[PDB]
């Protein structure tokens, strides 16, 4: 785990997540996908404590998929984010809390608008034009404060994202082995293979 | 907690509560399942003593358990919701632990096990429901059709019907369904299903529901006009 | 032991019917009639109070029509006490959904859960079922205006127009006769009152023996308003249609 | 009649019919005999088969190195009660380093059976037991009835036609009680006792079951070719 | 604060031949710098030709041996007097020990 | 009707027929007695010798509670054992909390409340025994008799079983002829006589006599069984009186 | 009504006796034990020709060395098989060995009387449990809802049981080969079955020390059926 | 042991009646008459004190009970059932309202809580319904004065005026002739005494009649001074002497 | 007709099990009486010891619940002792929880509430007893409060219970019609006990020896029962007037 980023542009939400899985002095994997599709137009990326991350992500995935089958309907990104927040808000006062931070990128088909939510392990939710978890934010937020515009295209958003990864690859202490980038828009979720 | 043994043996070796639950199934609207060479079709009767219905919002007779499996039923409507909910939860639970969707046999075996449990548990009555469960296993193109009943027994069928006047439509299917050559196409399978319901139904208007399931999570429900075309075509060939 | 005194409330008859559910429906058939009519621009709820006394306080009274949330209401037919147990559960369920998803609960979801509770009392626990039938009137942004009914069995169905309680057979025939799909709210108001007036067991239909409510989009722009009618407002609407 | 629906109901003459019906299940069971001297205690049991293709239902169960019983009636109920005895014998060994007195074993069975005759929902045990053992006060023989009544005896028999063996042992009392330091003779007396309960059938090699415990003999069971000596 | 463990010293040794096996152990029992007993045996015949010793904290050692001896007794009761093979005994002892994984028997066991 | 089919149901008289039916089971049982004396109590019971095969002296029916109380009963023997097991638990918890051994009146109410509790619900059966019990405490000797209903009183002498009327008549003569009091050793002899006299109502099978006693002087306030020379002496006294 | 665990005046449990009547209505199952193996065979009995007969599962594996056949209310058997499989695997985990066939049977029979007012009623199914172990060799057990189990050299259960058992009494001897036992099950099943016996409405299986528990193919059974018809015509 | 009665004792009959509720209402019919009348500036509730023996002190038995400082209750039917309902009603006003909102519940909601308790005795395992009908009079800031009837089924209805019990049919007819929407509290007390005399047979005085009002705040009955917002209970039980004063100008 | 076996309503709105529990009250065939003085409350009850083998000192239907409260029971002794043990436990708990002695009327209400529960809950039968509680309350003064199987309770100027209760009741009524007051206008409890016995003799029409009666007396800060000789002393005083 470590680096997860999110950018909401005019017509889409773009999530970038690091590929490295490190334990001790060994990089065990360099192609790890730190994300789960909750519904056709909703994607969740995650970072935090080993084991907890995937266990939580898949538990949320199962619940949203269950809801979809029961009602024959897709929950809005706002509705999914609220469900996820409440689960984490419960978790923080449990015997052993989930130490997982998430970003939820979704396209609301009723509103025809992209939406990005940042939620930490305490259950702290905010809707944002761009988001980051962990030490990444200390570089990317100021960078995006300067270069981001609300009316950008998906291509402009990807170039803006390249600028973030380049900055992190220059100034971050750890080798995070690049990122997997995924786009959420009106047509659903797709992965950019060449980044 | 309420403990009473409601399902018990009688002197002749019958469990009357399980057998009376079968009578509730016999009262329910007719449901039929027919599987072709590359598909399964689920047909359902809807009684016409209810006009002024809103068909947009009224619970449909065929329910999706997962994207690749469907469940229809005959009997108590309220009872069926409990079985469907449990099945849908088990479907997601299976995907979570095995990392693969349920087989149709497995999903059937689970639903049947739930029904059996309600025949020797204290304080509960058996489900007044028999189900038809149809679909395709993951990465498989062989059609699957299973039946369950209140006792808990389940089995696979080339074609089967349940509900009121099901003995009449079973008679029809027994002489009209060839094991050596099942309905080769979607059209042939839907027609044989509609024909079988027309032996029992009344009018082919808003009384028949048809749902077609094809491999790789390809499930769609037919509209009134689409079904009405089968009804119109069958009647014209009949006058001969 | 106690086996001797157990009525066995959750068993089948030899014919495959649930005794207690059937007998609860028989109870409900003596309750005051309630009618729901769904129009294209709103829903009407109309209900007849059970034989009133002149010293009954009519304005501060609630017997038939209850509010579940801002978008959903119910008309009751059966034991009022039983209905209030279920109404409070339904009110809590709506708030649980809003708390979880930050969205108002879809009508069917609320109806299904309340109907599932009723179902449970017919399959396990050895308790008598709730002697209540509901007419649910509500709005959400998926299906718009919706009418549902549920009964002691826990079975529910959707309707364009429906009646529960007394004289449903006669009431349904009259609704089936004069209802059409392009109908407006003000027309539905008239149909509801006309139907009760003909099916009533009373001598004449008056304001003091009625409860009335509408669910319109007749607020200001793209939002829904619930109007539980006051006594004087029922008196006026009864004159406006020429029943009194 | 109207008072036999459950164990919690007394009849107008003060009888418990469910307990009496449980007692009836023992009478239908195959005969088993118990007898002792001052040095040894012996169980002899006639085993019963379903048909010529089936095995012969085992009647004797070991409870400890120094104790065991034979059964007549519902065999699963004997399994429950014998298991309880195994645990109680075992508790006495682990906690007190003490072999459970055969008398206490009887008291414990009595109290376990009793609780099932005073509460709603339960039923009486449907089996009778003959417990033999050798403890610090010598050889012992007990008779357990599912009413709760446990009785210490020199000799006895339970099951169908048990009255024949019970009469024989009542005549032979003075003889077999003084068969001290001689196992084979005490068994012979028990085999002759059970023979007084036979009708149309005789004792064969896969029909007879014998058990013995004593001063320098752990509780051991003999079946098959090991009982051919006594036919 | 109460310490539920102690060290009773001593040492044990097992060697296997072609058609035999030996299990040896000293008979001294100690706490700190004091001798509790010059002859306190800790190698036991458990039946079915199995000998066992659980050396370390004697209270846990005695408890384990006591539980295994009892396990042999019930194995006979439940499986028609069948002889408990040494490999089956070994697997059974693993479950006895691991059952207290979060409050362990403080012993090194040899059979 | 049907009022007698369920425990804890009042009949129109105000009676609990199930308890009265349990009394019939007590009347069917063997005879047992209790005699209060100068500084203690004496208990005796009839043991029917069903067969020669019964080991003499080895089917003991009198039971001790704590170290100072004796209990004997007639009727369903297992039911009596259940009551004594409870009595022992009650006495143990009393001594645990209060240190002193349980007083006899205190012990009597513990059994009484427990037996009475089995007349309150239809899910339990009443006790099929009448229990005679007592001992010595700080306030001297006490004798009690407890019935299936939960009813108990203090007694100068007590009797229950098939020969209760015969035994009661014989007990009343002792109370009249000895107003100052009966000694412990005398009461043992009288107990033997009364059991032998009460055996006339059960004379098909011959019987075995069993006696126990608590006395401040003779047994030091503890419950002991009468055995050997003192037992045979009491048997001989009884044999001489029937002839 | 009356208690579920009530005794009759003859000293039998009403519910256990009534469940035995349910088993008599069930389809026939036969088992024969030899020194070369144990054979298990059942009548499938499809209620309708449209029902796919190969989905009828009345012979079942418990472990590699233990198999099982059923008759009566077959839905009741599922939790019995689940328990048997868990008991077998659990014993292997605790003791690094195969569990004895008798011990398995005893474990299944412990569930039987765990009913009352535990489950609400006895099981309405009888089981034939066949297996092999090193101590007692090839074994066949009949497990009833009374909690009782008998070892058998041969046994039939179900509707045609009393007629089939009388036939097994005459035919069984201690030197039967496995092939002889296979044919004998087919022969006796064909006698008591309503519809004509073939590979689709009857199923064979066996357990041997070498190959373990095996359910036979419809092709393999069909040849044994043809071998049986030819031998009966040959004298 | 343990409560094995986990099943309903009240069930629907083929005709749709709930037998035990009907029979509970029959017990209420046998009960002594009680009534309630709502005025513009208050409410009056009244009943006869049926003495079981002249040696009994009827002052020690209170049929009219304070639930909150602004709410009172009276009944017809089985006294013991009423007594325990008053205990539960007083407690629920605290646990489910005052301990949450720091103020007493409005009349309608307390009535709603009592109704719930009575409904549960109609459906829960191993219990019979309560054999009483209640009349609850009260005041609260936002609803003003109100009067409710609660039946064994758990149903409740608001009334301008009503009567329950022995001679309720005649008493209701009497109240219909006399009640108007301009009645002052003293006029309502006068009508209450007139209505009750019809159903009472023996002695008719302040010792055989029990009567309480919900009216103006009573600062003298508060027990303390210093807090302006706290002004005292609106519930007041009329004394034996106060009743006799009004029986002279009757 | 299972509505007569458990505590559910009959068609006429009655509880037959409660009514039959009232009939169990008179099963002992004993009459009790309670009166109030200025400073005291006296309760008397008949004592019938038919069996010669009984220890007469252990035969009692009067109980000392607390230091201040006494209770006489009309009904079978098992149910009587059941009620007594509960009342003792309740009075002890009250003192521990609330820091002052449980009043007679409050204990009466509490025991009445428990009785009410048995009339509503099916698994519990009513106790076939009537409980008369007596004390000299520190607030209310001399007090008599009585409980029955219906769960009813009320205070009394005086009261009587048993088979011949009506005769005793009217006898007391006629005295209080004459005296024009709520109590026995007497200084000492000794003479209030004498009044109680005198008026029981007149109403029942029987004479009493020292062993035919049982007397309980409540004064400020203690309730106590009288010995046979205390009653004999009292019987002599009545005879010499
Ligand atoms: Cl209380």
């Amino acid at each position: 785990m470590d680096i997860i980023l999110g950018i909401r542009v005019q017509d889409s939400v773009i999530l970038a997540s690091s590929k490295a899985v490190t334990r001790g002095i060994s990089v065990l994997k360099d192609s790890d996908d730190k994300t789960r599709q909750l519904s056709p137009h909703t994607l969740m990326s995650f970072a935090g404590e080993a084991g907890d991350t995937v266990q939580f992500a898949e538990y949320i995935q199962a619940n949203i998929q269950l809801y979809s089958i029961r009602e024959d309907y897709e929950l809005s990104p706002q509705a999914v984010s609220s469900f996820v927040r409440q689960e984490l808000a419960k978790s923080i006062r449990s015997r052993r809390p989930y130490q997982v931070n998430v970003l939820i990128g979704g396209y609301d088909k009723k509103k025809n608008k992209p939406e990005l939510y940042q939620i930490d392990y305490l259950g702290t939710k905010v809707e944002l034009p761009y988001g980051a978890h962990g030490y990444s934010g200390f570089y990317t937020f100021s960078l995006l404060d300067h270069h981001y515009r609300p009316d950008m295209t998906t291509e402009e958003g990807l170039d803006l994202l390249k600028l973030c990864v380049q900055e992190l690859e220059k100034r971050m202490p750890m080798d995070f082995k690049g990122v997997i980038v995924k786009i959420v828009d009106k047509d659903g979720i797709r992965q950019v293979d060449d980044f | 907690g309420y403990d009473r043994a409601l399902s018990i043996f009688s002197p002749d070796g019958h469990i009357f509560q399980v057998e009376y639950a079968l009578e509730a199934v016999k009262r329910g609207t007719c449901a039929v399942g027919v599987k072709g060479k590359n598909c399964v079709v689920l047909g359902c009767e809807r009684r016409s003593t209810l006009k002024l219905q809103d068909t947009r919002i009224t619970p449909s007779k065929v329910s999706k358990i997962d994207s690749h499996v469907v469940l229809s039923f005959s009997g108590l409507n309220a009872d069926s919701r409990i079985l469907i909910e449990k099945a849908r939860v088990e479907a997601q639970s299976h995907r979570l632990t095995l990392e693969d969707p349920v087989t149709v046999e497995y999903l059937t075996r689970y639903v049947a096990g739930v029904q059996q449990r309600y025949t020797q548990s204290g304080g509960v009555r058996p489900f007044g429901v028999s189900t038809l469960i149809a679909g395709f296993d993951p990465r498989d193109d062989e059609p699957k059709l299973y039946q369950t009943e209140p006792s808990g027994i389940y089995s696979s069928w080339s074609a089967q019907t349940i509900g009121r006047n099901s003995k009449t439509v079973r008679e029809f299917l027994e002489k009209n369904y060839d094991r050596k050559e099942p309905p080769a196409t979607v059209e042939e399978c839907v027609k044989l299903t509609v024909r079988s319901l027309l032996e029992v139904v009344q009018t082919g208007a808003k009384n028949i529901e048809i749902t077609v399931v094809k491999p790789d999570s390809d499930i769609v429900a037919l509209s009134s006009e689409e079904i009405n075309q089968y009804v119109t075509q069958i009647e014209q060939e009949k006058q001969e | 032991g106690s086996r001797r005194y157990d009525s066995r409330t959750t068993i089948f008859s030899p014919e495959g019917r649930l005794y207690q559910v059937e007998y609860a429906l028989e109870s409900i058939s003596h309750a005051g009639t309630a009618i729901g009519i769904m129009a294209s621009d709103g829903i009407v709820l109309a209900a007849e109070r059970k034989v009133t006394s002149t010293l009954l306080e009519q304005d501060t009274s609630t017997e038939k029509l209850y509010k579940l949330n801002d978008k959903i209401a119910v008309a009751v037919a059966g034991l009022t006490a039983d209905a209030e147990i279920l109404i409070n559960t339904a009110r809590i369920h709506a708030q649980n959904y809003l708390k979880t998803y930050n969205e108002d609960i879809p009508v069917e979801i609320l109806v299904r859960r309340l109907s599932d509770i009723k179902q449970g009392y017919t399959q396990h626990g050895g308790l008598r079922p709730f002697g209540v039938s509901f007419i649910y009137a509500g709005y959400d942004d998926r299906y718009g205006y919706q009418l549902y009914t549920s009964n002691p069995s826990g079975n529910y169905t959707g309707w364009k127009a429906i009646s529960v309680g007394a004289n449903t057979s006669a009431a349904q025939t009259l609704l089936q006769m004069d209802y059409k799909d392009d109908m407006k709210v003000d027309d539905a108001i008239e149909l509801a009152l006309k139907t009760l007036s003909k099916t009533t067991d009373s001598s004449a239909l008056t304001y003091d023996r009625l409860e009335f409510a509408t669910i319109r989009k007749g607020a200001n722009d793209g939002e829904v308003y619930q109007k539980i009618f006051k006594p004087q407002e029922i008196k006026d609407i009864l004159v406006k249609t020429g029943i009194t | 009649n109207n008072y036999d629906g459950d164990t919690v109901t007394f009849s107008p003459t003060g009888r418990l019919f469910q307990v009496e019906y449980a007692l009836e299940a023992i009478k239908q069971g195959s005969v088993t005999v118990g007898l002792r001297s001052n040095t040894h205690a012996v169980l002899v049991a006639l085993k019963r088969n379903a048909d010529e293709l089936s095995s012969y239902q085992k009647k004797i169960i070991k409870c400890d190195e120094h104790m065991g019983l034979s059964l007549a009636g519902l065999a699963p109920d004997a399994r429950v009660l014998s298991n309880y005895l195994r645990q109680q014998c075992n508790y006495s060994s682990l906690v007190f380093n003490r072999k459970l007195a055969v008398e206490r074993a009887g008291h414990l069975l009595c109290d376990k059976a009793q609780k099932n005759t005073q509460s709603y929902g339960g039923r009486p045990y449907g089996v009778g037991l003959l417990i033999i053992g050798y403890d610090k006060s010598g050889a012992h023989l007990l008779e357990f009835q599912p009413s709760g009544n446990v009785t210490e005896l020199y000799g006895t028999a339970i099951g169908a036609r048990s009255q024949g063996a019970k009469t024989y042992l009542e005549r032979t009392l003075d003889t077999f009680i003084k068969i001290d330091g001689n196992p084979d003779e005490l068994i012979k007396a028990g085999v002759e006792a059970i023979s007084q309960s036979l009708r149309d059938e005789s004792l064969t090699v896969d029909n007879l079951s014998i058990a013995i415990v004593g001063k320098d003999t752990p509780f051991t069971i003999y079946d098959g070719e090991a009982v051919a000596k006594y036919i | 604060q109460f310490n539920p463990y102690g060290d009773n010293g001593g040492t044990i040794l097992g060697i296997a031949g072609e058609d035999f096996a030996v299990l040896a152990g000293d008979t001294r029992n100690i706490t700190d710098y004091s001798i509790n007993s010059r002859y306190e045996p800790k190698v036991f015949d458990c039946g079915d030709n199995i000998v066992m010793s659980a050396n370390g904290f004697a209270a846990d050692g005695d408890a384990l041996v006591k539980r295994f001896k009892n396990s042999v007794k019930w194995y006979h009761f439940d499986h028609n007097d069948k002889k408990l093979s040494i490999n089956s005994a070994a697997r059974n002892i693993q479950h006895l020990l691991y059952g207290k994984r979060f409050f362990p028997y403080y012993v090194h066991t040899i059979i | 009707t049907g009022y007698d089919l369920s425990n804890s149901v009042f009949s129109p008289d105000g009676r609990n027929f199930q308890v009265e039916y349990a009394v019939k089971a007590v009347e069917n049982g063997t005879t047992s007695i209790g005699i209060k004396c100068n500084d203690g109590v004496v208990f005796a019971v009839e043991k029917l010798i069903t067969s020669k095969l019964l080991v003499p002296q080895k089917n003991v029916k009198i039971q001790v509670v704590d170290r100072h109380i004796g209990c004997v009963y007639s009727g369903l023997i297992p039911d009596g054992r259940h009551l004594v097991n409870r009595g022992r638990e009650e006495a143990a918890s009393f001594k645990k909390l209060y240190k002193t051994p349980i007083p006899i009146p205190a012990f009597a109410d513990r059994l009484g409340q427990y037996v009475q509790a089995h007349t309150l619900y239809n899910s339990v059966r009443p006790f099929g025994v009448s229990t005679i019990f007592g001992g010595v405490d700080k306030n001297g000797a006490h004798l009690y008799m407890l019935e299936p209903s939960g009813s108990y009183w203090g007694y100068k002498g007590a009797a229950t079983g098939k020969g209760r009327q015969s035994a009661k008549a014989e007990l009343e003569k002792l109370v009249d002829h000895h107003p100052e009091g009966l000694s412990a050793r005398e009461a043992v002899k009288q107990a033997a006589k009364i059991i032998y006299l009460a055996h006339e109502d059960n004379k098909e099978k011959d019987f075995e006599l069993e006696i126990s006693w608590c006395s401040l002087s003779e047994t030091n306030g503890l419950h002991k069984f009468v055995k050997g020379d003192l037992l045979q002496e009491a048997i001989d006294f009884a044999q001489k009186e029937i002839n | 009504d009356r208690g579920v665990s009530t005794f009759s005046p003859e000293g039998r449990l009403f519910q256990v006796e009534y469940s035995l009547e349910a088993i008599k209505l069930g389809s026939t199952a036969i088992g024969i034990a030899t020194k070369e193996g144990v054979v298990l065979g059942v009548e499938k009995r499809a209620t309708s020709p449209l029902l796919e007969s190969d989905s009828i599962e009345k012979i079942v594996e418990i472990d590699r060395h233990i198999g099982c056949a059923m008759s009566g209310l077959t839905a009741d058997a599922r939790s019995m098989i689940e328990h048997a499989r868990t008991a077998a695997v659990t014993h292997n985990l605790y003791y690094d060995e195969d569990i004895n066939v008798e011990s398995l049977t005893q474990s299944v029979c412990d569930l039987a009387l765990r009913f009352g007012e535990l489950m609400s009623r006895p099981f309405g199914v009888a089981l034939l449990i066949a297996g092999h172990d090193a101590d007692d060799g090839y074994q066949l057990f009949h497990a009833e809802p009374s909690g009782t189990f008998y070892r058998y050299n041969a046994k039939a259960i179900g509707s045609g049981s009393e007629g089939a058992q009388a036939e097994l009494l005459n035919e069984w001897h201690s030197s039967l080969t496995l092939k002889e036992a296979e044919l004998l099950v087919l022969k006796i099943l064909k006698q008591v079955m309503e519809e004509k016996l073939d590979e689709n409405n009857a199923q064979l299986s066996c357990i041997t020390k070498q190959d373990g528990f095996k359910i036979y193919d419809n092709e393999k059974t069909a040849e044994l059926i043809k071998e049986l018809k030819e031998k009966e015509a040959a004298e | 042991m343990t409560d094995r009665y986990s099943f309903s004792l009240t069930t629907f009959s083929p005709s749709g009646k709930l037998g035990q509720i009907d029979y509970a209402l029959t017990a209420v019919k046998q009960g002594v008459t009680s009534l309630g009348i709502k005025a513009t500036n208050g409410v009056v509730i009244a009943t006869e004190k049926k003495s079981s023996s002249p040696l009994a002190m009827s002052e020690t038995l209170s049929k009219v009970s304070l639930l909150t400082p602004d709410i009172g209750a009276v009944y017809s039917g089985m006294g013991p059932d009423y007594r325990v309902l008053v205990d539960k009603s007083r407690k629920v006003a605290h646990t489910s309202y005052k301990r949450i909102y720091g103020e007493y519940p409005p009349t309608k909601l307390l009535v709603s809580e009592v109704a719930k308790i009575m409904q549960e005795a109609t459906q829960s395992g191993g219990v019979r319904p309560f054999g009483v009908s209640l009349l609850i009079a009260g005041h609260d800031e936002f609803n003003g004065f109100s009067l409710y009837q609660v039946d064994p089924s758990g149903s409740y209805f608001p009334w301008k005026a009503t009567a329950i019990g022995k001679g309720s049919v005649a008493a209701k007819t009497f109240l219909e002739k006399r009640w108007n929407d301009e009645l002052e509290l003293e006029d309502a007390i006068h009508i209450a005494l007139l209505t009750l005399k019809e159903s009472v047979e023996g002695e008719f005085n302040g010792d055989t009649i029990e009567l309480a009002i919900i009216g103006d705040e009573n600062p003298d009955l508060l027990g303390y001074t210093g807090i302006p917002t706290d002004k005292g209970p609106r519930f007041r039980k009329l004394t034996s002497q106060e009743i006799n004063d009004r029986l002279e100008a009757l | 007709g299972y509505d007569r076996h458990i505590t559910i309503f009959s068609p006429e709105g009655r509880l037959y099990q409660v009514e039959y529990a009232f009939k169990a009250t008179n099963q002992t065939n004993i009459n009790s009486l309670a009166v109030r003085g200025k400073d005291c409350t006296v309760v008397i009850s008949q004592k019938k010891v038919p069996d010669k083998l009984l220890d007469p000192t252990t035969v009692s239907y009067i109980f000392c619940i607390s230091r201040t409260i006494g209770m006489v029971v009309n009904g079978p002794i098992p149910d009587a002792r059941n009620a007594a043990l509960r009342a003792k436990a309740e009075a002890a708990e009250f003192r521990y929880k609330y820091g002052y002695d449980m009043p007679c009327d409050v204990l009466a209400k509490r025991m009445a509430n428990l009785s009410q529960i048995y009339t509503q809950r099916a698994y519990m039968r009513p106790l076939g007893v009537i409980l008369t509680f007596v004390s000299v309350d520190e607030e209310l003064g001399p007090s008599i409060y009585k409980t029955d199987p219906a769960g009813y309770y009320v205070g009394y100027k005086a009261t009587a219970t048993g088979p011949k209760q009506q005769e005793i009741t009217t006898n007391l009524e006629n005295h209080f019609k004459k005296s024009k007051i709520d109590h026995i206008n007497e200084e000492s409890w000794e003479k209030v006990v004498e009044f109680a016995i005198t008026h029981m003799i007149d109403a029942l029409g029987t004479e009493f020896s020292k062993n035919d009666l049982e007397v309980g007396v409540a004064t400020k800060d203690k309730f106590f029962t009288l010995s046979a000789e205390n009653i004999e002393e009292r019987l002599v005083a009545i005879a010499e007037q």
